[PDB]
């Protein structure tokens, strides 16, 4: 029986940061996947 | 008149290793050979914006 095969989840991964000076909380972005995926 | 282009971002580990961990070590090994690709790339993209 033929079994279709799929790549590995991946993407890029950028961090929105508002900058240091101002404050240390920052926001990942996972680029390219569903939120249904880490 | 063309204005803009498609952002294209090129992973390296993806593109020349792709699935294998022993290429992976000797990526390291040459230095910043990415950094400048991932530069480039990000500049080309806010340029086109
Ligand atoms: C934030 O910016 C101000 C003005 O440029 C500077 O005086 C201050 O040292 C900066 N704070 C940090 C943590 O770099
Ligand atoms: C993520 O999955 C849901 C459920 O299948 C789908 O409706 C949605 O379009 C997907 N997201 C993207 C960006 O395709």
């Amino acid at each position: 029986e033929i079994l279709d095969i799929t790549p590995c989840s991946f993407g890029g991964v950028s961090v929105i940061t508002p900058g240091t000076n101002t404050s240390n909380q920052v926001a990942v972005l996972y680029q390219g996947v569903n939120c249904t995926e880490v | 008149l063309p204005v803009s282009m498609t952002k294209t971002s090129v992973d390296c580990t993806m593109y020349i290793c792709g699935d294998s961990t022993e290429c992976s070590n000797l990526l390291l090994q040459y230095g910043s050979f990415c950094t400048q690709l991932k530069r480039a790339l990000t500049g080309i993209a806010v340029e086109q914006d």
